[PDB]
């Protein structure tokens, strides 16, 4: 845990259906996201932080948590976005004589920042007299080992914890889920999903001179105005499909029951007598 | 190495007094300790675990000062049948399960 | 390879110049158009002091600190500057990065390199072929436990920006033809991103690598910049808010222009110089001396 | 619960000393307890030999590990001990005890057996 391993996942597609559908995970909590929706999203990158703790410490692995693990071994940001999956590994990480291979930090001058790893093995001074690399009075080794033997309670048994943190940046998405990509449709209202970025609009050919490193553009509203088709490197402008207030021009009900309908600000094609006014 | 040292080798007290046995570990780690009682010809009996927890059936007069490096077993009111040999036992990384040299408690 | 030892080693004295208004690069990969957008990140503050030297007795380049990132400019006719080395100890003890652009391709390797005292890149003129051909490369004595490897497939000003943030070494590059003969040119040109590498190492010093047959360096700082994206999306100009009050006003109005008038910019707050603690000094003095200083003690 | 020791009371030098402890107050297949052996020579202190878990594995003393092995039998609900190349220093009373190791360093012998005296002589 103090030396929690980190892996990077990028430029690939992952089927999370098998992930949250597995019953082998004791704890499965997603913050900022749901297990099901992963297959319908794309992310620039993912970081998998893998480590081992005891059952009681499982709760500590969560945003807004405090404790030895959270403070000294692994801290999550308050705005963390991702999923934590913890499963018992008693059959894998427990030795009959004692599995001392798993360690955790017990002392530190200050709590860890989010996604900060500290692997230093310098003696922790807890007393007036400083420690010149030698233990003794108020001079302790910063790391301690788990027992991890099969005869423990569930709270003390080993659990393998993996945190998948998905980076949702403006850089191009590189991690997507399953789901095939349908053919491109233009000049029609459609629910588009470009690289996990979803929306609704009308897609048209664009003359904008996108730079090679530029995938999509945003307007003053920071809203997706143009995109680059991930399959075909072409620029497509997205425009709002069609919306407008429906009002009713009606003479007094006492007079007549026939009325006309006014669709404000819509062409007379997206909808007897039809009259196109400004 | 984590070496165990009990004190004293022999303790001379009479019934009604209180006894204080010391079990200090080397200048090393600190955690739990177990105290056991053994009378002549009998298997050692568990008195205290986790550095102070009376075993199942231990009178209230037994207690443990579970503190750092040094530990202490205390017997409040010495009864006639409380004079025996007392061993303290640790479980370190290496060697596992170390036993104390034993303290002989006799009637002065 | 095997290091080449030079009995005599020397380094030319440093020189200083003004950065003028260079060091601007695209913060992200978000296209924009005809908009003034404010961004707070690591930038080269305008008109900043720039430390520059010349690249040629073995005149060895100096090891320079990295700080939060480096804006490195090279003015040359032929590609004399070829690469750099980054790290903290620059030895086998700690992981070190090495970037180079040899005659073949670009090689970028993060390994426990053992850099040579005088890294040497040597080329010789092939008279029969009438073309120079590199034949000597003695940079590191050893390279063990490699952590990363990637190999790519009228003066010139090549500007580069190196930023180590979140374990990512981001390199932005720009190349221009500059007719100036000496000194850092005064002008504006955005630096497009070149590549980001998730090396995830610690960097505090770096050194330049030259070829054997001028450059300038500045340190970036956390600053807020108003970038003006034109119709094509190219950044036409930039304003450094904290350069001067006028630029702070410009950033206030999100305009490359401030009209005459008075604008509430900021709020000045002084802070206490020190702390004062006063109590009823002694309600009564505790008579400890009567015990310790007693002439006679009790049994 | 109760533990009962069994085995020859005499072992010639340089030969294997075998003992078997049979419990009957519970189950050895329980995943909460170890089963250990502790010996003491006459007039000497206690010496933990080795503790075995139900699955197969065990851990022994860092001095007697070379010439010691432990075995278990859930079917017969009993665990055995082998001490190879027994010297004259193995003349001792051997108890078999029940061990509870809940956290890390908490390792106490809950209930002991009466123990059997094995004297090794020629
Ligand atoms: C309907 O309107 C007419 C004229 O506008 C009026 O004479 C009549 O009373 C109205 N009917 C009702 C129910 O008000
Ligand atoms: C409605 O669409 C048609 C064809 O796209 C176009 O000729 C017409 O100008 C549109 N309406 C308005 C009000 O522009
Ligand atoms: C750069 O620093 C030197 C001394 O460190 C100083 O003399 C010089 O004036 C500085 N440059 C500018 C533009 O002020
Ligand atoms: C390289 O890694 C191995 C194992 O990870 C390690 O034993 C070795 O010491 C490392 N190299 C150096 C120079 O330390
Ligand atoms: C935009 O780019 C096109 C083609 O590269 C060029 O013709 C045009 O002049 C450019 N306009 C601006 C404002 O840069
Ligand atoms: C005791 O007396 C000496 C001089 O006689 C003085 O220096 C010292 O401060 C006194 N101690 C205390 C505690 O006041």
């Amino acid at each position: 845990v103090y030396a929690w391993n980190r892996k990077r996942i990028s430029n690939c597609v992952a089927d999370y259906s098998v992930l949250y559908n597995s019953a082998s995970f004791s704890t499965f909590k997603c913050y900022g996201v749901s297990p099901t929706k992963l297959n319908d999203l794309c992310f620039t990158n993912v970081y998998a932080d893998s480590f081992v703790i005891r059952g009681d410490e499982v709760r500590q692995i969560a945003p807004g948590q405090t404790g030895n693990i959270a403070d000294y071994n692994y801290k999550l940001p308050d705005d963390f976005t991702g999923c934590v999956i913890a499963w018992n590994s008693n059959n894998l990480d427990s030795k009959v004589g004692g599995n001392y291979n798993y360690l955790y930090r017990l002392f530190r001058k200050s709590n860890l920042k989010p996604f900060e790893r500290d692997i230093s093995t310098e003696i922790y001074q807890a007393g007036s007299t400083p420690c010149n690399g030698v233990k003794g009075f108020n001079c302790y080794f910063p790391l301690q080992s788990y027992g991890f033997q099969p005869t423990y309670g569930v709270g003390y048994q080993p659990y393998r914890v993996v945190v998948l943190s998905f980076e949702l940046l403006h850089a191009p998405a590189t991690v997507c889920g399953p789901k095939k990509s349908t053919n491109l449709v233009k000049n029609k209202c459609v629910n588009f999903n470009f690289n996990g970025l979803t929306g609704t609009g009308v897609l048209t050919e664009s003359n904008k001179k996108f730079l090679p490193f530029q995938q999509f553009g945003r307007d003053i509203a920071d809203t997706t105005d143009a995109v680059r088709d991930p399959q075909t490197l072409e620029i497509l402008d997205i425009t709002p499909c069609s919306f407008g207030g429906v009002s009713v021009i009606t003479p007094g009900t006492n007079t007549s029951n026939q009325v006309a309908v006014l669709y404000q600000g819509v062409n007379c094609t997206e909808v007897s007598n039809v009259f196109q006014t400004r | 190495e984590i070496v165990m040292t009990q004190s004293p080798a022999t303790l001379s007290l009479s019934p009604g007094e209180r006894a204080t046995l010391s079990c200090r570990t080397s200048q090393s780690v600190t955690s739990y300790l177990a105290w056991y009682q053994q009378r002549p010809g009998q298997a050692p009996r568990l008195l205290i675990y986790d550095a102070s927890d009376r075993a199942t059936g231990i009178p209230a007069r037994f207690s443990g000062s579970g503190s750092g490096t040094d530990f202490t077993l205390t017997i409040s009111n010495l009864e006639p049948e409380d004079f025996a040999v007392y061993y303290c036992q640790l479980r370190s990384n290496w060697p596992p399960i170390t036993f104390g040299q034993g303290t002989r408690l006799e009637t002065k | 390879s095997q290091c080449v030892n030079f009995t005599t080693r020397t380094q030319l004295p440093p020189a200083y110049t003004n950065s003028f208004t260079r060091g601007v690069y695209y913060p992200d990969k978000v296209f924009r158009s005809s908009v003034l957008h404010s961004t707070q990140d690591l930038f080269l503050p305008f008109f900043s002091n720039v430390t520059w030297f010349h690249a040629i007795k073995r005149f060895a380049n100096p090891v320079l600190p990295f700080n939060d990132g480096v804006y490195f400019a090279s003015t040359e006719k032929s590609n004399i500057i070829r690469g750099w080395i980054f790290g903290t100890t620059l030895d086998s003890k700690t992981q070190s990065l090495l970037i180079v652009n040899n005659a073949t391709n670009v090689v970028i390797k993060v390994c426990e390199f053992q850099f040579c005292n005088d890294p040497f890149l040597g080329v010789y003129y092939h008279k029969n072929n009438k073309s120079w051909m590199e034949s000597e490369f003695r940079v590191y004595s050893s390279a063990n436990n490699c952590t990363f490897e990637y190999v790519s497939q009228f003066k010139n000003l090549r500007e580069f920006v190196f930023k180590n943030i979140d374990g990512y070494f981001k390199i932005y590059s720009k190349h221009t033809p500059i007719n100036l003969v000496r000194g850092l040119p005064q002008g504006f040109s955005a630096l497009e991103p070149l590549v980001d590498l998730p090396i995830g190492i610690n960097i505090t010093r770096f050194q330049t690598l030259h070829i054997s047959y001028a450059y300038y360096v500045g340190y970036l700082q956390p600053r807020t910049f108003l970038l003006k994206y034109n119709e094509n999306g190219t950044i036409t100009d930039a304003v450094d808010c904290a350069l001067d009050p006028l630029s702070e006003t410009k950033c206030t109005l999100k305009s490359f222009t401030v009209e005459k008038g008075i604008y509430q910019t900021s709020n000045f707050r002084v802070q206490p110089t020190e702390s004062i603690v006063r109590f009823p000094n002694i309600t009564n003095l505790c008579p400890f001396g009567e015990v310790f200083n007693a002439t006679r003690f009790a049994s | 619960v109760q533990l009962v020791e069994s085995g020859p009371g005499l072992v010639k030098p340089s030969e294997t000393l075998s003992l078997t402890c049979t419990v009957s107050g519970g189950s050895i297949s329980s995943s909460s307890h170890y089963w250990g052996w502790i010996r003491q020579p006459p007039g000497k202190g206690l010496e933990w030999i080795g503790s075995i878990y139900y699955s197969e594995s065990a851990y022994y003393n860092p001095s007697l590990k070379s010439r010691v092995t432990m075995s278990i039998d859930t079917s017969k609900n009993q665990f055995s001990l082998k001490l190879n190349s027994v010297t004259a220093a193995d003349t001792a009373v051997y108890y078999c005890a029940r061990v509870t190791e809940p956290r890390w360093t908490s390792c106490y012998f809950d209930y002991w057996g009466q123990g059997t005296l094995v004297t090794v002589s020629s």
